[PDB]
């Protein structure tokens, strides 16, 4: 409905994914693993899926945000197939 | 030469439904007593008319002009007065009368003479008086003769009130032009046979003869200008009450058609035999008077058949209709219906390529005519070209693929004489019903030899065209139009139309450079204008209808912060395996 | 959220909120500003006011309303000095009358005439010289900035000798340069320059009046047509954060019609070039009127269309026109009209991305519009829909072309993420994917889910029935075009919607099937619409290339 539309990513000086980073980047291990939990539980409660829809930009923020701290490998294939 | 028997004869041809040149004819080989010239005419018009009325009228006011004979009158009463041709008209039955009157004499006859005369009279009752409301004429001449009659003992004067009263007592029921007068004349009569026993017979009716007063009432507004006024007599039939060739008065149609659906009602609640007698009494009566009218055909056959059996009805006035009305793709359709019905195939054929030639004909009429006009000899070119892809159609259903080009060909022969209608639709079924979409392309092309130059025909074939797809075609012919299309509006739609098919499957140059060419030749036009039209979607302006219209708290801020959903939605990575996967681990 | 949100009497808040949903809204900036100046916080009036110039770099009102605010606390070119820079570059041609003044007004102040002297007067002038040469000669209501500059002629006692000679200089040039173009003192201005040159010669008066005769009526005359085609033309923005009433601002989008018009008209004089101006004189001149037409419907994209296709209509630089429809955009960031536009400049000069961005901000700045009016007033059903079918419709000339530039998979793409719209879109989307699908892409199969699919949400719908009917009929799709009809017959509430349906598969059967199929159907179709008429029917089972000849032709009283 009004949620953030999101950001104009020069492409011609960086990568969405570069910039992916550059975000996460700059929330120290707390909010990192705060943030996380935030997306634990609204899983949870299935609303979630919508907004992964219209956003799966917001996927791989929270991809990167896992595999990064520690949470997979060989589970991440598992995703894809 | 002067022989204007060897003129009109032709002339009636060419033009076979135009009542009054037989009847100019007739009124020659009178005049010269050429009676057997006279009636061969006669005939040849009673072929086509088997149900005018006043055509049979005119007939027997022919032979009651020189005493009578039962060798030429017998004959014919039998064809108009048969089971087949139902001539219930009343200005008709009165010239049978005068028959069963002057060859059947009260006095010479007797008992059985005058007895028959009844017989006359009383069907007339039973079939037609008793339907049709303006009948004053007819009961009057019978009463008349129930009047005359001096009983001659003890029983004629019994059976005398025994008829007489029969014919009040059957009159005054039904809604008749003198209602009102003939039951001044019951209740008077009533009293010179019983004046203690006949105010009782006065007190029996007067329930229903009001009702058949105001039903005649309610008859009368609804008859309002029911102009019925066709010559009788020979001598009457001038070139003005005589209908012309398919001409009708729209009005007086629809005045008499008001007539039957009140007639439907049934307001007299007669029984369902009788009713259906009335209904059939007027549709006939409606036909004779509108005949040129193919509605009314159309509606009384499907009519005289939506009741009964005889799936053999419904073509039988049908084809009647036709007869009238032989340039009627109406009729010439709802014909090849029945026969279609019927399986007759051969008879669908015949039926409407006798709609071709009849329209054909009146095309050839016109223009070696009065070339001059052209607003009415397109329209006739349309009809023909209109009844040829109907039945172009027709004809792919029921014979197969083959025939249905047959026919195309049949056309193309005949060259610009018929509208680019025929190419339009044969590129149709050639295209979606059979998917030959080289040979639907073709036609289209071919038509190009008589009209290349044709504006309508040339947007009509793109759009066509541009809705397949067909890129190369769609392109090929417009570059060879912008030069031969006159009307500088269907060539500013060319344009537009092929602009449009760039913006829509080219690219913006191939557009840009079109439209360079566009202004170039189209100055005055709008830019902005003309950008809209660029963008319609399901033939919509919805840039003009709809803009321009006077022509989790906390996860939603990183949502904030990452790349729009177009960097990504490329290709989600990862889908609902998001949600059966990260609820748990 | 964002007006739907908590706030204290923190009216610093709730305006801000609001400014983030409706950001065209100018007034609010001036709420906002006449509050933050009360409480005397400069950092933030600053802050505001950039926001605001950002998306508007081009109301001169604005950048008036800024200059007329430091104009009252003595001057300094610290703040004044990259005010009138960032608004008077080459960047943004910033030619208003109102703003020159504020200008004037500035070189007027740090240049005293005493103090400097010759130098300093002489800068002046040059501040003067160069509104008559950039804007003034252009603006036929200049009445005011004339008599301001001629006084400040008037007003120049000659020191000596090489003065009072270059004084008459000035004021003649000055006398005449004006007496030319239509301007609403033509004829005042004339009594003027009369007595006046009979105040230095007697030999020549009648000799320089004399030339200027001929120009001068030809000048009196342009300016009555013009008088006549500026009828109606009303340009009163405010200047002054103070004269900011919510009356004399645009509310978003907003914008007289009639109004716009008399600009257009007003500059399609100015294309006769009467005045018959050199070629670059012209150009500027029209520019000049454009930018005053611009800035008065500044929510008309009929404007910034004209203008953005005028200024590059002439010169290179592929960018002068991606420009000037960027701006015209921030205005009306729900134009379709210059979503459009700029997803073709873009596509011009290959910038590809910029297309899509640039559509969607449409879309999105759209989506929102609607998403306001429903939980605003769902009410309204009337303008619930038309806005539903804007959105519906950017949609598929976007689904477009990203069919054409990316290709059958982002076509595709694009309807998925419109299905899940649910009913948020018209059915118009599942018809043009239909189309693609069908005729384009030629894949039958899924053209025909695509419609079907369109049942979900759409299956009561009449209007979208026929028109799925429609297609099927024709590309003669024979039993899907029996299935979607029986199994809507019962569904659709429209009496007269569905006796369409009917009738149009009566005329299928005629043509494809048989007479008797059609005679069972009709039979159906009677019972379930007896008031129906027997004859007429007929004669649309009859039509041809969708025309009904037999009416047409012969059933003519119809």
């Amino acid at each position: 409905p009004w949620l953030p539309v999101g950001v104009d990513v020069n492409i011609n000086m960086t990568t969405p994914a570069m910039c992916i980073s550059s975000e996460l980047g700059k929330l120290q291990k707390d909010q990192q693993m705060a943030l996380l939990k935030v997306i634990q539980h609204f899983c949870k409660d299935e609303t979630f899926v919508a907004l992964l829809e219209e956003a799966p930009q917001l996927s791989y923020a929270i991809a990167e945000l896992l595999l990064s701290n520690g949470v997979c490998s060989v589970d991440q294939l598992t995703q894809l197939a | 030469e002067s022989d204007v028997i060897g003129k009109l004869n032709d002339m009636i041809e060419e033009q076979p439904t135009d009542i009054f040149l037989y009847v100019k004819l007739l009124k020659h080989h009178v005049s010269l007593k050429q009676w057997k010239q006279v009636y061969e005419t006669f005939d040849k018009l009673h072929d086509r008319f088997p149900l005018m009325a006043n055509i049979w009228c005119m007939r027997l006011s022919l032979e009651f002009d020189k005493e009578l004979d039962a060798a030429v009158i017998e004959p014919v009463l039998a064809r108009c007065l048969s089971k087949e041709l139902g001539n219930n008209d009343l200005s008709l039955w009165l010239s049978y009368i005068t028959y069963v009157r002057k060859k059947n004499d009260i006095i010479t006859g007797g008992e059985e003479a005058r007895n028959i005369v009844i017989q006359a009279f009383q069907v007339v009752v039973d079939k037609c008086a008793i339907f049709e409301p303006k009948s004053i004429q007819f009961w009057n001449e019978y009463l008349h003769f129930l009047e005359h009659w001096k009983p001659v003992n003890k029983f004629e004067e019994q059976q005398r009130v025994q008829y007489i009263r029969k014919l009040y007592k059957t009159l005054l029921c039904q809604p008749m032009d003198c209602l009102e007068s003939m039951w001044q004349r019951y209740t008077q009569w009533e009293q010179d046979v019983n004046q203690l026993t006949a105010r009782r017979h006065i007190g029996e009716l007067s329930a229903q003869y009001m009702n058949a007063r105001s039903l005649y009432q309610d008859w009368l507004n609804i008859t309002k200008g029911l102009k019925r006024n066709l010559p009788i007599t020979l001598n009457q039939a001038t070139e003005s009450n005589l209908p012309k060739p398919n001409e009708y008065d729209v009005q007086q149609l629809l005045i008499w058609l008001e007539w039957i659906r009140w007639e439907s009602d049934n307001k007299l609640e007669l029984s369902d035999d009788l009713h259906k007698a009335r209904m059939t009494y007027v549709y006939m009566q409606a036909a004779q008077h509108v005949c040129f009218a193919p509605e009314i055909w159309f509606n009384m056959a499907n009519y005289q058949g939506e009741k009964n059996t005889d799936s053999t009805v419904i073509t039988k006035y049908l084809k009647l209709g036709q007869q009238c009305i032989p340039n009627s793709a109406v009729l010439a359709f709802s014909l090849s219906e029945q026969y279609e019905l019927n399986t007759k195939i051969p008879e669908i054929e015949t039926t409407i390529l006798s709609c071709i030639d009849r329209i054909h004909l009146d095309l050839a009429a016109l223009m070696e005519d009065d070339p001059t006009n052209e607003s009415a000899i397109n329209q006739l070119k349309s009809k023909l070209t209109y009844v040829y892809c109907v039945y172009m159609n027709t004809m792919k259903r029921i014979q197969g693929l083959a025939a249905s080009r047959k026919i195309f060909g049949k056309c193309r022969r005949l060259k610009k004489l018929v509208t680019p209608d025929i190419y339009l639709e044969n590129a149709y079924i050639e295209y979606h019903i059979s998917k030959d979409t080289k040979t639907a392309c073709k036609v289209l092309e071919l038509g190009l030899k008589y009209f290349a130059t044709d504006g309508e025909y040339i947007n009509k074939y793109l759009d066509f065209l541009i809705y397949v797809n067909e890129e190369s075609q769609v392109k090929s012919l417009f570059e060879s139009s912008i030069d031969k299309i006159s009307d500088s509006h269907l060539l500013k739609m060319i344009f537009q139309k092929v602009i449009f098919f760039e913006s829509k499957v080219g690219s913006l140059n191939s557009v840009r450079t079109l439209e360079k060419r566009f202004f170039e030749k189209f100055p005055e036009v709008n830019k902005l204008e003309e950008f809209t039209n660029k963008y319609k979607v399901l033939d919509v302006n919805y840039l003009q209808r709809l803009e321009l219209d006077y022509m989790p708290p906390e996860i939603v801020e990183l949502l904030k912060v990452l790349p729009k959903r177009q960097y990504f939605k490329v290709t989600i990575f990862e889908a609902h395996a998001f949600s059966e996967f990260l609820s748990d681990k």
